[PDB]
């Protein structure tokens, strides 16, 4: 019975690993985790987040 | 298994850099590229002749240009191409100070390879070391917004006269420091005041002497009249100082559709009902023009030769093929709407200019028309002057350098003091913090520590003193004083004192410096293999 919004950010910091991010992570998965909620959950597009 | 070997295609021309090796050749190679702008760092520096393949010849010391326009091969040096174009288009000022910055990075990071260290280890402490430095001086960074507009006025010289230094433009710092404050000052807000570089233009023209360069409030057009006979100035009369500037996108031709159309024609008795119509159209042409006062009228095609004296007779000056871009800069600064149709005319859309006269160069034949205020408008203008084509082009990019230092100071007042005093206050800020958390850790600081250290003994190598004398006097003040204006002089004054100087440099300008040289270094770091085709 966790928190939603603290679910998507552990697994997004998972991939910000091996590029430039990780050091900069704490700013940048702040970001794509609140682009992520703006969409519907029933449909996803990946050319609205381009 | 046979002899023929194929994955990927062109083998041959492709070839692949592998190993401790290529570490030692990237690092060694960007170097190279700093080490040509490093005699062009600070007020002593030197310009760089740059011969384009069409014969075409640049002369400038910026390295925005340098590296720009510029034939390379290898793709680090290339990413320092687009390092010095990221420094210039959003600051506008410091592309020598960054590539400087970011080759020195890499050396100090190159002996740090071979000990063993991982290169994202490396890159890894520059980040942490990077956000020290910047808070380190945001502490230290006065705020000069809290004094008035009067004091402001000066502040912005103190920041204009620094970046003049280092260019042919330095012969006088004084003068030409008015035309870029004075020229900004016309478009700030007074309060949230943004800086809207748009309305600020840049004409350049070669000739005469730099010293002629003087700030003028309108717009410069290079298209000379319709008619020659008419007068060089145009001045008002009587009351109602605006001459009624009008601007018209459709020119005084015959009515047509734009669509493909045709006219037939029957007999004589159609044929001279048509006659009548054309010569009621240039007297209705020119009766709007009267009713409603217009004096100058332009527009993007040129007049018929039966409309070009039909505004003679009436005193009516015109202009003809005016770009579509130069008639939008018009109306801004005489405050005007620009007609769309001979119908929409009237009173409310007419410009106002003070005075407009007709330029002539010398010998040549040209024309150029002068738009003056006689009072504060939206627009200014920039007029350059010098005695070759390339003194212009160089005063052009030198003033450009200018106004973007002063933008700076308009946006965000936080500034710095430069010259040798910025670099060590950061430097010695993150020698403190090595030695505390010690770790693995402490070899990366001490190398970006030292790193930073190469601008303070570059300007000092330029300028004649001593790098060993000149770096240890600046750390002995810095650390003992908590004053952080102690900094290179490179003019050889008796002070070492930054502030006595009136050298003033922007924070966001130096903040991006730190910025951009790290993030680029840690890519670098990052690069194993290098696949290069061959073309
Ligand atoms: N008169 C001066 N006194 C002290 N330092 C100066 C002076 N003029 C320039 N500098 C320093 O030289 C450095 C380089 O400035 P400049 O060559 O004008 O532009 P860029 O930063 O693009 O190289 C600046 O960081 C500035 O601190
Ligand atoms: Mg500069």
């Amino acid at each position: 019975k966790s928190s939603g919004r603290e679910l998507l950010e552990r697994c997004a910091r998972t991939a910000m690993s091996s590029k430039l991010i990780h050091n900069n992570a704490d700013f940048f998965v702040k970001m794509c985790v609140d682009a992520v909620l703006s969409l519907d959950r029933n449909d996803l597009d990946d050319k609205l987040i381009g | 298994m046979g002899r023929p070997f194929i994955i990927v295609k062109d083998q041959g021309n492709k070839k692949r850099q592998h190993g401790l090796e290529a570490k030692k050749s990237h690092i060694l190679a960007a170097r190279s590229v700093a080490s040509i702008i490093k005699t062009s760092l600070g007020p002593r520096g030197l310009d760089k002749i740059l011969i384009s393949p069409d014969g075409e010849i640049t002369i400038t010391n910026d390295g925005a240009t340098i590296l720009s326009q510029m034939e390379l091969d290898n793709e680090i040096a290339k990413l320092l191409v687009q390092l010095s174009k990221s420094q210039d288009d959003e600051i506008g000022d410091g592309t020598t100070g960054v590539v400087v910055l970011a080759s020195a990075l890499l050396d100090q990071a190159l002996e740090l390879i071979q000990k063993g260290i991982h290169p994202i280890k490396i890159a890894n402490g520059f980040d942490e070391a990077a956000k020290l430095a910047i808070s380190k001086l945001e502490e230290t960074c006065d705020d000069i917004s809290a004094s008035n507009d009067e004091l402001f006025r000066d502040f912005l010289l103190r920041a204009a006269k620094t970046s003049l230094g280092s260019k042919i433009v330095s012969k006088d710092h004084d003068r030409f420091a008015e035309m870029a404050v004075e020229a900004v000052i016309n478009v700030m807000d007074k309060d949230r005041k943004d800086v809207d570089f748009d309305l600020i233009k840049m004409q350049g023209r070669v000739g005469g002497s730099i010293s002629d360069s003087k700030l003028i409030n309108g717009v410069i057009l290079d298209k000379d009249f319709s008619h020659p006979q008419m007068p060089k100035c145009v001045l008002p009369k009587e009351g109602s100082d605006g001459v009624k500037l009008a601007i018209l996108t459709c020119p005084f031709e015959p009515p047509k559709p734009k669509t493909k159309h045709k006219l037939d024609i029957s007999s004589v008795e159609e044929y001279q009902k048509l006659q009548t119509y054309e010569q009621d159209k240039f007297k209705e042409m020119i009766d709007d023009v009267k009713k409603a006062g217009a004096d100058v009228v332009i527009c993007q095609w040129g007049f018929d030769d039966e409309a070009n004296h039909l505004l003679l007779q009436n005193d009516l000056p015109a202009v003809r093929w005016v770009g579509g871009q130069e008639l939008e800069h018009i109306a801004i600064s005489t405050n005007g709407r620009i007609v769309p149709r001979f119908q929409d005319l009237s009173k409310d859309k007419l410009g106002t200019c003070s005075r407009i006269y007709e330029q002539e160069f010398g010998t040549t034949k040209d024309r150029m028309l002068i738009i003056e205020q006689s009072k504060e408008t939206k627009t200014v203008t920039c007029f350059v002057r010098g005695s070759n084509k390339m003194i212009v082009d160089e005063a052009e990019r030198a003033l450009h350098d200018s106004l973007c230092v002063v933008r700076n100071l308009v946006k965000d007042s936080r500034v710095v003091y430069g010259g040798g005093a910025a670099e060590v206050t950061m430097s010695l800020a993150v020698s403190e913090e090595a030695d505390k958390q010690r770790g693995i850790d402490q070899y990366a600081f001490r190398g970006f520590a030292q790193a930073l250290d190469t601008i303070p003994m570059t300007l000092a190598e330029n300028s004649g003193l001593d790098p060993i004398g000149t770096l240890s006097t600046l750390k002995s003040k810095q650390l003992k004083e908590k004053i952080s204006n102690i900094g290179v002089d490179c003019l050889g004054y008796g002070s070492n004192d930054m502030k006595e100087l009136f050298v003033v440099d922007p924070f966001i300008g130096k903040k991006q410096q730190i910025l951009l040289a790290t993030q680029l270094c840690r890519m670098i770091l990052k690069i194993d293999n290098v696949i290069i085709s061959g073309k």
